[PDB]
C-alpha cells in the first residue's frame, strides 16, 4: 500500500518560491511515477509535471516549463514541487497523484491521489487579530417566533479559523459561511445562528472566535 | 592600427632575434673556454696541490 | 603599465611626475599624488619540466624560492603548460614532484641543484 | 616576443628559430654540469686525514 | 533559386514537446590527439613515415565539446503518429571559424531510448543536421533562433543513406506548431519510417516533407545531394568556413578505418557564417520498434600548431597538441614524440592584472569651428594642455572626406593619454586633397 | 492538444436512480479515458481505467462504456458516496485535459427558502463599514438569484454571496448575502431590501428593513 | 573600397584586373549604379562612443547584410538593433552610389592557391609521358 501525505497548507507572497512536499509511505517509491496536478476554480484540474524518482527526469507542461522544478528524494520518499513568480491566477490546490503504471508518463492513469495543499498570494498583507461583528437583535432581525443573530469574523489572515457559540455549548442552528476576499485582502466569514427570541432573552449567546496564527481568542455578546 | 602594429612588432621581434643569436654564440664561446680552464684546474690539483 | 606601489623615500625634483632609471622602464616615483610610492616591474615565477622518459612522469619546478609565497594552481599565475597546471620542503623550488628528499641518497643521477638529485623511480635523491 | 597573444601568433612562424636557440642553450648548460662533475671527481677518491 | 519540391501544401506541423531533462544525460567524450581524433589532416601535400609540425585549424586536446542526441517519437500505443523534439533549436552558439563533428562514437552498444528511459534499444547509426547562419534573432513568438541572414541547411535522407546541402533562407509558417503560428513549442525536423525507410526504398522527398510542415525555404541558390555508404561504423564530419566558401570534410571516404578527415566536397558561399544552430531530428515509431541512436559531438576549431606523425601507410594515427602541455611544447620544439630524460625550462607564468589603478579641464575645440578659416600656407595651430579631451564627439560633429593617420592608430588618438594635444585648421581644396601629404614629391 | 468536455455540468437525481454521464472528445481516444470521483475535503478516487475496466476497490454499480470520441459513465444505483464530482481525462496525449466535472444533487426533499434581513450592529457603524445580512435558509434547489434594492436602486459588486455546504439531512442550502456601503452613502439611504427569486419558491419574496 | 569592401589576402599572390567589355558580355545585365560601402561601424549600447569595424581580407562584413545589394542613395545609413547574443547596441552601415558607366567595367581580384596537393590549375597544350625516365619531374602543379 502507498500512503501519500501532503504538506500543511501554506501562504506565499508573490515573487517568492513555494515548496510543496508529498510523502509516499510503503510500496516502491522509485518505480512509481508521481505527477503533480492542480485544481484552480474556472480552470479545472491541470497537470503541471510528472517525475519518476529512479530516473530523476521530470516531464513539464509547456506553459509551466521554466517556472516549475520537481525533485524526488529516495531517502525521505518525498516528492517536492517548486513554483516561482507566484500570481493570483497561480494560486490553486496542488495534488500529488501517482500513476498506477510505473513508467509510461505519456499515458497517465492515477490510482492514488494526495489530499492536496492550497497556496495563496499575500501582497503587503500581514496576520492580525480578527474583528468580530455581531448582528443586533431587532424587529427586522426577528422572523415570527425565531430571531437569528450571528457574529461575522472579519480582518483575519491565515488558517480557516475556529468559531464556537456559548464556548461550544450551542451546536444547534449554527450556519458556517466560507471566508471571502475583501479589497483589504483579509478573509471574512459569517456564523449566523437561528434561535427563538424567548431563548435569546433567557440565555446569553456569547460568540467565541479563535485565531490560530495570532493565538488570540475573543469572546463577545451577540 | 593593425597594419602599423604588424610592421612594428615584426621589426622588434626580428631585431630581438639577432641579439639572442649573438648571445647564444658568446655563451658557447665562454662555455668552451670554461671547459679548457676546468681541464687546467684538474691538472693543477693533480700536480701542484 | 603593470605596477606595485610600496612606501619609499621621496626622490626627484618633483617638476615631472615620472622618474626613469637609464631605460624606457619607469621607476614610477610618486604614483600617489599625496605621497611618494615607488613602482615595481611585473613579477613572474619560472617553470622547469622535470621528465623521465622510461618512467613517463613529469614534475614542475620554480626558481630560488616558492615555499614562502607561491601556491599550487595559483589564480595569479596565468600560464603553466598553457592549458592546466602540471606542498614540499623549501629548496631551489616548490617541486610538484613530492616524496621529498632523504638526507643521504646515491649521488649519481639527473642534474638538479646543490643538494637535490633526480632519480627515476617521482623521488628526489640527495 | 611581447606578453600579448598577437605577438605569440607572429612568433609561431619564427618558432623553429626560437626552439633551436633554446636547445643550444640547454646543450651548453648540460656541458657545464658535466665539466663540474669531472673536476670534483678528480679531487675526490683520495684518502683524507680527519 | 529553383525548388526541387512544391511550397506550402499538405498539413500543418505535428504537435511537438520539449523534454530537456530527458535529453542531455551526458556521456563523456574528451577528444584525444594521441588517437588522432578530430585531426583536420593537412590538405596540403602528404607525408609517409616522416613526422612534421603543421599549423592549421585544429580542435584543442581534452575538449569534451557539445553533445546532441536525437530521439524517437511519442509513440502512443494505438498510433505511432505524434512527434517530440529537443531544445537544440534554441541552443544556437557562435563559432569564430570551423566546425568538427564526431558521429557514432559508440554504435552497436547497449543504450536506453531518450523518449522512454525504462525502454532499452541498441545504439544505431545516425547522421547530424544543422542550419549554419551568420545572424540570429528572436522569433515572432519571441523564442531565440530566427536567422534573417541566408543559411545553409544540411539534412540526411533515407535513414542517413543520402545527405542534402541546400542554401535556402528559412521562412516562418502561419500553421499551428510552426514558427509564424502562435502556441508553437519548437522548430525542428520529422521523419516517417513506413515510407522514407521502407526496406529497399529511400525517400529523397523526406527532406521536402520536413520542409512541407516546419518551414518554407526560399532563394535556394545552391542545392546539392551526396550519397552515403552507411556501411555501419561512423567517423567524423568537418565544416570549414573559408573566405571562398564552406568546405565539407568527410572522414569515411579517405579511410573508413583510419578516421582521418579529407575534404570530400566544396560549396561556394560568399557570406561568412558566425552562428551554428542544430535542428533536432525525431523519427516517429511504435513503442516495440522504438530506436536509440548515438549522440553526435560538436567541437570548436581554433588555429593551432600540431606535431603530426605520418605512418608508412600515410595515415596519421598519432598527433601532439603543442599548446596543451609543457612536455607537449618540448615535443613540438624537438619535433620528436619521445624526448630523453632531462630538466627543461618552459614558458614562464605571467601575473594576472588585479586592483586596477587609474591616474587622470575639457579641451575646447570651439575656435576651430568658429570665425573665418585661414588659408593652407597661413595655417592656424591650437595647443591643448592640462585638459581631458573627448575626440569621438569632434569626429561626429564633422564628416571626414579623407582620414589618414601616420605613426598613430586612428582609434588610438581618441583614447590615448599623452603630454599635450596639438590641433591645426586651414582651408584645403578637394583637387589638392590628393596633393596634400605628410611627405610628397609634389611641391 | 485534445480537449475533453463533460456533457452534464450538474444533475439532480434521488438515491437508487440510474445516472448517465457523457464525455466528448475533440480527437479519437480509442480506449484511453480515466474517471475520477472527487468529494470535498478528501483526495479524488480512481473509478474506471481506459473507460473499459473498473478499477479495483470500486463498486460494481460504477460502469465504463463508449469508445473514441464518445464515452459514458453509468451508475446503476445512486448512493450518498456517489454524490461527488466526476472527471474524464484523455490518456491519449502527453498533456492530459480533465473534464469539466459532473455534480450530483439529492432530490429527497423540496423546501421553500426562508428570508430574513438583519441590520448592522453599532460597532460596524463606528468602524465605518456597514454590512446588512440577508439570510436564505432551507432551499433545496442549488440555483437561486439574489438582488439588492436600496431606495429602489439595484446594487452590484458591493453585494457578495456566501453559501453553506449541503446539510445532507434535508438536502437544503443556506445562503447569506452582505451589502457594504460607505457611512455617507449608507446614512443618506433610508430603504434597504433584498429581493430573491427561487425556482422552489412559488412567489419571489422581498425582505425590506427601514433605516432606524 | 579596400578598407571596407574587398581586400586581397597578402599571403596568397595578389592580382587586380580592371576590364570593360562593351559588346562581348551581352548576357550580363547593367546594374542601375555601382555600389560600395563607404564606412562600416558598430555602436556600443551606452552610445557614448561608436567603433568602426574594418572588413577582414576577402570576407563578407556583418554590416554588409543590413545594406541592400545595391545602395539606394549616396550617404545612405542603415541601422539595426543588435540581439543580446550579438551583444546589444546598434549596427550602422554607410554606403555610396556611383552612376553606371556607358560600358560596364568589372574589377577582378585573383589569388592562385599554391597550398594543397590534390589538384592543379594549368593551361592546356609520349614525350610528355613516362618514356622519359631521364631529367624533369614536371607534374600537375609542381615542375
Amino acid at each position: 500500500q502507498v500512503q501519500l501525505v501532503q504538506s500543511g497548507a501554506e501562504v506565499k507572497k508573490p515573487g517568492s518560491s513555494v515548496k510543496v512536499s508529498c510523502k509516499a509511505s510503503g510500496g516502491t517509491f522509485s518505480i512509481y511515477a508521481i505527477s503533480w496536478v492542480r485544481q484552480a476554480p474556472g480552470q479545472g484540474l491541470e497537470w503541471m509535471g510528472g517525475i519518476i524518482p529512479i530516473f530523476g527526469t521530470a516531464n513539464y507542461a509547456q506553459q509551466f516549463q521554466g517556472r516549475v522544478t520537481i525533485t524526488a528524494d529516495e531517502s525521505t520518499t518525498t516528492a517536492y514541487m517548486e513554483l516561482s513568480r507566484l500570481t493570483s491566477e497561480d494560486t490553486a490546490v496542488y495534488y500529488c497523484a501517482r500513476q498506477m503504471t510505473a513508467y509510461d508518463y505519456w499515458n497517465p492513469s492515477f490510482d492514488y491521489w494526495g489530499q492536496g495543499t492550497l497556496v495563496t498570494v499575500s501582497s503587503a498583507w500581514s496576520t492580525k487579530g480578527p474583528s468580530v461583528f455581531p448582528l443586533a437583535p431587532s424587529s427586522k432581525s426577528t422572523s415570527g417566533g425565531t430571531a437569528a443573530l450571528g457574529c461575522l469574523v472579519k480582518d483575519y489572515f491565515p488558517e480557516p479559523v475556529t468559531v464556537s457559540w456559548n464556548s461550544g455549548a450551542l451546536t444547534s442552528g449554527v450556519h458556517t459561511f466560507p471566508a471571502v476576499l475583501q479589497s483589504s485582502g483579509l478573509y471574512s466569514l459569517s456564523s449566523v445562528v437561528t434561535v427563538p427570541s424567548s431563548s435569546l432573552g433567557t440565555q446569553t449567546y456569547i460568540c467565541n472566535v479563535n485565531h490560530k496564527p495570532s493565538n488570540t481568542k475573543v469572546d463577545k455578546r451577540v | 592600427d593593425v597594419l602599423e602594429q604588424d610592421a612594428q612588432i615584426d621589426r622588434l621581434i626580428n631585431g630581438r632575434l639577432t641579439t639572442l643569436n649573438a648571445f647564444v654564440a658568446q655563451q658557447l664561446v665562454r662555455s668552451e673556454s670554461a671547459a679548457l680552464s676546468a681541464q687546467l684546474a684538474k691538472d693543477k690539483v693533480n700536480e701542484c696541490v | 603599465g603593470r605596477g606595485v606601489f610600496q612606501n619609499c623615500t621621496a626622490v626627484g625634483v618633483r617638476q615631472q611626475r615620472f622618474v626613469y632609471d637609464a631605460y624606457q622602464n619607469l621607476v614610477g616615483y610618486y604614483s600617489d599624488d599625496g605621497n611618494y610610492y615607488c613602482l615595481r616591474a611585473c613579477v613572474s615565477v619560472p617553470v622547469s619540466v622535470i621528465y623521465d622518459k622510461e618512467t613517463k612522469t613529469h614534475a614542475t619546478l620554480f626558481g630560488s624560492v616558492a615555499c614562502e609565497h607561491i601556491s599550487s594552481t595559483m589564480s595569479q599565475y596565468s600560464r603553466s603548460t598553457r592549458s592546466m597546471l602540471k606542498p614540499v620542503g623549501c629548496v631551489l623550488g616548490l617541486v610538484n614532484s613530492s616524496l621529498f628528499v632523504e638526507d643521504c641518497k646515491l649521488p649519481l643521477g639527473q642534474s638538479l641543484c646543490a643538494l637535490p638529485d633526480t632519480p627515476s623511480t617521482m623521488r628526489l635523491a640527495s | 616576443c611581447n606578453g600579448f597573444q598577437k605577438c605569440e601568433q607572429l612568433l609561431r612562424e619564427y618558432g623553429q628559430f626560437c626552439s633551436k636557440i633554446n636547445q643550444a642553450l640547454h646543450g651548453a648548460n648540460l656541458r657545464q654540469d658535466d665539466s663540474v662533475r669531472n673536476l670534483f671527481a678528480s679531487v675526490k677518491s683520495s684518502q683524507s686525514s680527519p | 533559386y529553383v525548388d526541387v519540391g512544391p511550397d506550402s501544401v499538405k498539413s500543418a506541423c505535428i504537435e511537438v514537446d520539449i523534454q530537456q531533462t530527458f535529453f542531455d544525460k551526458t556521456w563523456p567524450r574528451p577528444i584525444d590527439v594521441s588517437k588522432a581524433d578530430g585531426i583536420i589532416y593537412p590538405q596540403g601535400r602528404t607525408y609517409s613515415n616522416i613526422t612534421i609540425t603543421y599549423q592549421g585549424l585544429f580542435p584543442y586536446q581534452g575538449d569534451h565539446g557539445d553533445m546532441y542526441v536525437y530521439s524517437a517519437g511519442h509513440a502512443t500505443g494505438t498510433t505511432p503518429q505524434k512527434l517530440f523534439v529537443a531544445n537544440y533549436s534554441q541552443d544556437v552558439k557562435q563559432f569564430a571559424n570551423g566546425f568538427v563533428v564526431r558521429i557514432g562514437a559508440a554504435a552497436n552498444s547497449t543504450g536506453t531510448v531518450i523518449i522512454s528511459p525504462s525502454t532499452s534499444a541498441t545504439i544505431r547509426k545516425i547522421y547530424p543536421a544543422f542550419m549554419l547562419g551568420s545572424s540570429v534573432g528572436n522569433f515572432s513568438d519571441g523564442k531565440m533562433g530566427r536567422f534573417f541572414n541566408h543559411t545553409l541547411v544540411l539534412l540526411p535522407d533515407g535513414c542517413g543513406t543520402l545527405l542534402r546541402a541546400f542554401y535556402c533562407i528559412l521562412e516562418p509558417r502561419s500553421g499551428n506548431h510552426c514558427p509564424a503560428g502562435n502556441s508553437y513549442t519548437s522548430f525542428a525536423t520529422y521523419h516517417t519510417p513506413a515510407t522514407d525507410c521502407s526496406d529497399g526504398n529511400y525517400n529523397r522527398n523526406a527532406s521536402l516533407n520536413s520542409f512541407k510542415e516546419y518551414f518554407n525555404l526560399r532563394n535556394c541558390t545552391f542545392m546539392y545531394t551526396y550519397n552515403i555508404t552507411e556501411d555501419e561504423i561512423l567517423e567524423w564530419f568537418g565544416i570549414t568556413q573559408t573566405a571562398q566558401g564552406v568546405h565539407l570534410f568527410s572522414s569515411r571516404y579517405v579511410d573508413l578505418y583510419g578516421g582521418n578527415m579529407f575534404q570530400f566536397a566544396t560549396l561556394p558561399v560568399y557570406d561568412t557564417i558566425k552562428y551554428y544552430s542544430i535542428i533536432p531530428h525525431s523519427i516517429r515509431s511504435i513503442q516495440s520498434d522504438r530506436k536509440a541512436w548515438a549522440a553526435f559531438y560538436v567541437y570548436k576549431l581554433q588555429p593551432l600548431t600540431f606535431l603530426l606523425d605520418f605512418s608508412v601507410d600515410g595515415y596519421i594515427r598519432r598527433a601532439i597538441d603543442c599548446g596543451f602541455n609543457d612536455l607537449s611544447q618540448l615535443h613540438c620544439s624537438y619535433e620528436s614524440f619521445d624526448v630523453e630524460s632531462g630538466v627543461y625550462s618552459v614558458s614562464s607564468f605571467e601575473a594576472k592584472p588585479s586592483g586596477s589603478v587609474v591616474e587622470q579641464v575639457e579641451c575646447d575645440f570651439s575656435p576651430l569651428l568658429s570665425g573665418t578659416p585661414p588659408q593652407v600656407y597661413n595655417f592656424k595651430r591650437l595647443v591643448f594642455t592640462n585638459c581631458n579631451y573627448n575626440l569621438t564627439k569632434l569626429l561626429s560633429l564633422f564628416s571626414v572626406n579623407d582620414f589618414t593617420c601616420s605613426q598613430i592608430s586612428p582609434a588610438a588618438i581618441a583614447s590615448n593619454c599623452y603630454s599635450s594635444l596639438i590641433l591645426d585648421y586651414f582651408s584645403y581644396p578637394l583637387s589638392m586633397k590628393s596633393d596634400l601629404s605628410v611627405s610628397s614629391a609634389g611641391p | 492538444d485534445i480537449v475533453m468536455t463533460q456533457t452534464p455540468s450538474s444533475l439532480s437525481a434521488s438515491v437508487g436512480d440510474r445516472v448517465t454521464i457523457t464525455c466528448r472528445a475533440s480527437e479519437d481516444i480509442t480506449s484511453y479515458l480515466n474517471w475520477y470521483q472527487l468529494k470535498p475535503g478528501k483526495a479524488p478516487m480512481f473509478l474506471i481505467y481506459a473507460a473499459s475496466s473498473l478499477q479495483s476497490g470500486v463498486p460494481s454499480r460504477f460502469s465504463g462504456s463508449g469508445s473514441g470520441t464518445d464515452f459514458t459513465l453509468t451508475i446503476s444505483s445512486l448512493q450518498p458516496e456517489d454524490f461527488a464530482t466526476y472527471y474524464c481525462q484523455q490518456s491519449y496525449s502527453t498533456p492530459p485535459t480533465f473534464g469539466g466535472g459532473t455534480k450530483v444533487e439529492i432530490k429527497r426533499t423540496v423546501a421553500a427558502p426562508s428570508v430574513f434581513i438583519f441590520p448592522p450592529s453599532d460597532e460596524q457603524l463606528k468602524s465605518g463599514t456597514a454590512s446588512v445580512v440577508c439570510l436564505l435558509n432551507n432551499f433545496y434547489p442549488r440555483e437561486a438569484k439574489v438582488q439588492w434594492k436600496v431606495d429602489n436602486a439595484l446594487q452590484s459588486g458591493n453585494s457578495q454571496e456566501s453559501v453553506t455546504e449541503q446539510d445532507s439531512k434535508d438536502s437544503t442550502y443556506s445562503l447569506s448575502s452582505t451589502l457594504t456601503l460607505s457611512k455617507a452613502d449608507y446614512e443618506k439611504h433610508k430603504v434597504y431590501a433584498c429581493e430573491v427569486t427561487h425556482q422552489g419558491l412559488s412567489s419571489p419574496v422581498t425582505k425590506s428593513f427601514n433605516r432606524g | 573600397i579596400s578598407q571596407f569592401n574587398y581586400k586581397q589576402s597578402f599571403s596568397n599572390p595578389t592580382c587586380l584586373i580592371l576590364a570593360t567589355v562593351p559588346h562581348n558580355l551581352t548576357t550580363i545585365t547593367k546594374p542601375l549604379k555601382y555600389s560600395y560601402i563607404n564606412k562600416c561601424s558598430r555602436l556600443l549600447s551606452d552610445d557614448r562612443t561608436e567603433v568602426p569595424q574594418l572588413v577582414n581580407a576577402n570576407q563578407y562584413s556583418p554590416c554588409v547584410s543590413i545594406v541592400p545589394s545595391t545602395v539606394w542613395e549616396d550617404g545612405d545609413y542603415y541601422r539595426k538593433q543588435l540581439s543580446p547574443l550579438e551583444g546589444g547596441g546598434w549596427l550602422v552601415a554607410s554606403g555610396s552610389t556611383v552612376a553606371m558607366t556607358e560600358q560596364l567595367q568589372m574589377g577582378f581580384g585573383i589569388t592562385v592557391q599554391y597550398g594543397t596537393d590534390t589538384n592543379s590549375v594549368c593551361p592546356k597544350l609520349k614525350i610528355a609521358s613516362q618514356l622519359g625516365n631521364c631529367v624533369e619531374y614536371s607534374l600537375y602543379g609542381v615542375s
